[PDB]
């Protein structure tokens, strides 16, 4: 995001910005839950490709 | 529970109780036979066209 008006209220913008499409699903990383060869496997990663 | 257990072996933490793998197998072996003469009758018979 370009940053828009000062930085003091900047967090109730994005606070209030991804209220909704953050709660929606995961990011992408989650593999520092992950082991190892548990993304060299089939399941489980579907960042994988 | 269902779930609470699914991190527990996701993520590789013991929860306290074992288990007891079990597998089937199949082979393909070779073998001997042996019988004492006249141990059978085998009648012989008639054709049909």
């Amino acid at each position: 995001a370009a940053p828009a008006g000062p930085g003091a209220d900047m967090q109730q913008r994005f606070l209030n910005a991804w209220r909704q499409r953050l709660a929606h699903g995961r990011v992408r990383w989650v593999a520092e839950c992950q082991m190892t060869a548990e993304q060299f496997m089939q399941p489980d990663n579907a960042n994988l490709a | 529970s269902p779930v609470a257990l699914y991190h527990q072996l996701k993520t590789g933490l013991h929860p306290g109780f074992g288990f007891t793998v079990v597998r089937q197998d199949r082979f393909v072996t070779e073998n001997v036979l042996f019988s004492e003469r006249a141990s059978e009758a085998y009648f012989l018979g008639q054709l049909q066209v």
